[PDB]
C-alpha cells in the first residue's frame, strides 16, 4: 500500500527518548513520527517524543497530551512544511490495544489512518528492531514493510561508523524453526485462516527439473574461467622474480 | 633529598606562587626527587588532598588538587596505601579531568602491582562509569599500573578492556598486558 | 587547544538533514550538550531555527521556540545546554562570518564558551563529512595566550571535534545494509536470467587481454594486468549463484 520509509534519525533520537525516558519494559515511549504520508511510498523524516505515560496495570490507563504536537507541528512547521504528520511512534517492542486507542487520537491530526511506530529499543533480533502499524478492521492493523532512504547525509555520518557468502544461508533455519512449530504453536496455542494461507505456497523444493542439466551447463562455463582466473597467476608471478633475482641474485658485482 | 623540598618550599602551597597551578607544580614537582622517599610529605599532600579531596572544584585548587594528585602516587607509586588510591578515589570520583586524571594514576601508582581487582573494577567501573575522555582514560592506566606481572591474571580485564567498545580499556589493556607481561614476551599476548 | 567536542550523531545527521535541504541557507539553531570539566563539547541535540527569511543573523535567532521545544522538550525530558552554533556554509571552508562569530560571540557569552559549527551541505554530502567549529578565543589555551591579551584575536580557529554514540544504534544504523532468507540468497540469486551477459561479460574478458597480453612485445595498461582484475570479476559472481542450484 503506503509502505513507508525510515528515517534512522528518528530511529537514533528514538531511543534516546526511550533512553532518556529511562523507559523501560514497563513502558514504552512513543511519540509523533514525521515525514509526508500521501504516496504509496510514505516517508518518516522525523519524529517526537511525545511525553507520556503508561499504564498496563489497566489497559487502557495511560497519559499523553497531543497539545505538544499541536505547539510541535507549528515549530515542525515553521521548521518545516514536510513535516506533515504520517503517524507517531513508541518504544515496543510490541503492542497493547491501547495503542488502537492511542492510534485514533493521530486519526485526528493525520491525513491517512497516521503510523504506528513500534521499535525495539533493544534492537534484539534481526533486520528493523521496528515495526510501523496502521489501524485496521474484527479490527484490522497491519505491518506494511519499511526502510531507509537516503540520506546519504546520514549515511555519510553513518559511514564513520562499521570499521560474503556463508551468512547468505544462515538464515536458512530461521523462520522454518518457528514456521512448523508456528502451525504447532497456533495449532496447539488454538489446540487461523492465513496459515493455510501459507501453506499453498509452500509447493512452491523437489520442484527441479532436468532444467537443473542447464545449471551444470551454465556452472561449466563458470569455471572456463578458472584456468583464466588462475592462468594470470599462473604466468604473473612466477616469471616475475625470475627477472628481479636473477637482475639481484646475481647483481652482486663489487 | 632536602633541598628539593626546601626548592619547592618557595612554590610550595601557603608560600604561594605566582598561579596555584605554578603553585601545584611544586606538588607534583616535589616526590621527583623523593619518590617512595616522600611518602609523608606526600601523605601530608594527600592530607592536603584530603583536605581539598571532597570539595574545592576550583581549577586553581584542582589543579592544587592535582598536582598534589600529582606527586602523591608519586612518590607513593609501589608504595600500597588504599589512602592514596582512595583519597584519591574520591577525588577521582570528584571527577575534575584536571584532578581525577592523577588519581586515576596515583592510585594505580599506590597499588601498581597486582594491586587489588576491586580497585579494578571500581576501575573499570569508573571507567566506563565516570564520564570524561581522560578521567575514563587514565582509569586504564592504573589498571595496567594495579595489573603488574600479573600475566594471566588480568587477562580476564584485559579481555574486558579487550572488550571495550572504547580504546581506553583496550587501550590500557596494552600497558596492562605489558606490566603484565612487559619484558618476557607472551608470544600469544 | 585541544578540546573535546562530542556530538549526537543523531544531532548531527539532524543538522545536516536540515542542513542538506538548507542549501542555500546556513541552517540555524540551538546546540544541545554541556561541557564536562574542560575541553568537553557534549551534544546531544540541536534543532533548525525555523527558516530566516531574514537568513542567519544574531537576530534571525528566536529564543521562543526553542523554549517552546525545551519546554516540550522539558516535557519531553530532553534537556542540555544550548553549546554554540551549527550552519551550512555552501562551498565554505574558510570561515562562516565574523557576523556568524558576533552572532555566536554574542551567544557564546551565554555560555563558557560555545561553537559555530562550519558545514558545508554541499561538500559535507561527499561520502565524506565537511565541518568545523570556531569559538575565537581561549581562556590561556590548553593554557591561544598572547593574542587575546595583546587583543585582536581573529582567524579562522577551529575547534576539535568528535562524537559518540553507542554500539547500540550501531546495529540499528549497520541494520540499514523473514529478514536474510527473505533478503539474501535468494533475494539476488537472480543471476541465469543474465546467464547470456554472465557468459558474455566473461566472454567479453577473453578478447581484452590477447590485446593485452600481446604488449608485452613503457606504463600501465600493462600486458598482464586488467588481465586478472577482469577475468577474476566474473569468476566470484558467477561460483555464488552455485550455492542456489
Amino acid at each position: 500500500h503506503e509502505k513507508v520509509t525510515i528515517a534512522p534519525l528518528v530511529l537514533l533520537s528514538a531511543l534516546d527518548h526511550y533512553e532518556r525516558t529511562q523507559t523501560k519494559e514497563n513502558k514504552r515511549c512513543v511519540g509523533v513520527i514525521l515525514g509526508d504520508a500521501n504516496s504509496s511510498t510514505i516517508r518518516v523524516t522525523n519524529s517526537f517524543a511525545l511525553p507520556f505515560e503508561e499504564d498496563e496495570k489497566n489497559s487502557d490507563v495511560w497519559f499523553l497530551d497531543h497539545n505538544y504536537i499541536e505547539n510541535m507541528n507549528e515549530m515542525c512547521k515553521k521548521i518545516n512544511a514536510k513535516e506533515k504528520l504520517i503517524g507517531w511512534y513508541h518504544s515496543g517492542p510490541k503492542l497493547r490495544a491501547s495503542d488502537l486507542k492511542i492510534n485514533e487520537l493521530f486519526k485526528k491530526y493525520t491525513q491517512n489512518n497516521p503510523l504506528l511506530l513500534i521499535v525495539d529499543v533493544k534492537q534484539q533480533g534481526v533486520g528493523l528492531p521496528t515495526d510501523a502499524y496502521v489501524a485496521i478492521e474484527e479490527k484490522t492493523f497491519l505491518h506494511l514493510p519499511c526502510t531507509i532512504e537516503a540520506e546519504e547525509a546520514e549515511e555519510i555520518g553513518v559511514e564513520h561508523l562499521l570499521r560474503i557468502r556463508l551468512t547468505n544461508q544462515l538464515k536458512s533455519l530461521k523462520g522454518l524453526q518457528s514456521k512448523l512449530k508456528d502451525v504447532v504453536e497456533y495449532l496447539d496455542k488454538v489446540i487461523h485462516t492465513i496459515l493455510g494461507k501459507l501453506q499453498d505456497v509452500f509447493n512452491l523444493n523437489n520442484l527441479q527439473k532436468a532444467l537443473t542439466v542447464k545449471t551444470n551447463d551454465e556452472l561449466m562455463v563458470i569455471y572456463i574461467s578458472n584456468l583464466v582466473r588462475s592462468i594470470i597467476a599462473f604466468d604473473d608471478l612466477i616469471e616475475n622474480k625470475i627477472q628481479n633475482k636473477k637482475i639481484q641474485e646475481q647483481r652482486v658485482k663489487d | 633529598l632536602l633541598e628539593g623540598k626546601k626548592v619547592m618550599a618557595p612554590y610550595l602551597p601557603g608560600s604561594r606562587a605566582s598561579s596555584r597551578f605554578i603553585k601545584g607544580g611544586s606538588l607534583y614537582g616535589l616526590g621527583l626527587i623523593y619518590a617512595g622517599f616522600g611518602r609523608d610529605t606526600t601523605d601530608y599532600l594527600k592530607n592536603i588532598i584530603v583536605e581539598n579531596s571532597g570539595t574545592s572544584g576550583d581549577e586553581d585548587v584542582d589543579v592544587l588538587l592535582h598536582g598534589a594528585s600529582l606527586g602523591i602516587g608519586l612518590a607513593a607509586m609501589g608504595s600500597a596505601n588504599i589512602e592514596v588510591y582512595e583519597a584519591l578515589k574520591e577525588v577521582l570520583y570528584n571527577d575534575s579531568a584536571t584532578s581525577g586524571e592523577a588519581a586515576a594514576l596515583g592510585m594505580g601508582l599506590c597499588m601498581l602491582g597486582t594491586g587489588k581487582p576491586e580497585a579494578i573494577h571500581d576501575m573499570f567501573t569508573y571507567s566506563q562509569e565516570t564520564q570524561h575522555g581522560n578521567i575514563t582514560r587514565g582509569l586504564a592506566v592504573g589498571l595496567a599500573l594495579i595489573n603488574y606481572g600479573r600475566q594471566e591474571l588480568a587477562d580476564d580485564l584485559i579481555t574486558k578492556m579487550l572488550a571495550s567498545d572504547e580504546s581506553l580499556l583496550r587501550y590500557g589493556g596494552a600497558f596492562t598486558i605489558a606490566l603484565a607481561y612487559a619484558g618476557t614476551g607472551n608470544n600469544s599476548a | 587547544t585541544k578540546e573535546t567536542v562530542y556530538i549526537s550523531s543523531i544531532a548531527l545527521l539532524k543538522m545536516l538533514k536540515h542542513g542538506r535541504a538548507g542549501v542555500p541557507m546556513e541552517v540555524m539553531g540551538l546546540m544541545l550538550g554541556e561541557f564536562v570539566d574542560d575541553y568537553t563539547v557534549n551534544v546531544v541535540d540541536v534543532f533548525a531555527m525555523p527558516q530566516s527569511g531574514t537568513g542567519v543573523s544574531v537576530e534571525a535567532v528566536d529564543d521562543v521556540f526553542q523554549a517552546k521545544m525545551m519546554d516540550m522538550l522539558k516535557q519531553t525530558g530532553r534537556d542540555q545546554m544550548v553549546v554554540g552554533w551549527y550552519h551550512s556554509h555552501p562551498g565554505f571552508g574558510c570561515w562562516l562570518s565574523s557576523v556568524d562569530v558576533n552572532t555566536q560571540k554574542s551567544f557564546e557569552q551565554l555560555n563558557s564558551r560555545a561553537v559555530a559549527v562550519v558545514v558545508d551541505p554541499i561538500q559535507s554530502v561527499k561520502g565524506k563529512v565537511v565541518i568545523d567549529a570556531f569559538r575565537l578565543i581561549d581562556t590561556g589555551a590548553l593554557i591561544n595566550i598572547q593574542a587575546l591579551i595583546h587583543g585582536l584575536n581573529r582567524h579562522y580557529y577551529s575547534l576539535n571535534i568528535d562524537y559518540h554514540k553507542t554500539a547500540k544504534e550501531t546495529k540499528m544504523l549497520m541494520n540499514l545494509h523473514y529478514e536474510e532468507k527473505e533478503e539474501s540468497n535468494l533475494a539476488a540469486t537472480k543471476s541465469m536470467v543474465k546467464i547470456a551477459e554472465q557468459y558474455s561479460k566473461r566472454i567479453e574478458e577473453e578478447k581484452e587481454l590477447t590485446e593485452e597480453e600481446l604488449k608485452t612485445r613503457v606504463g600501465r595498461q600493462d600486458p598482464k594486468k586488467h588481465l586478472s582484475e577482469t577475468a577474476d570479476e566474473t569468476l566470484e559472481n558467477n561460483i555464488v549463484s552455485v550455492l542456489t542450484a
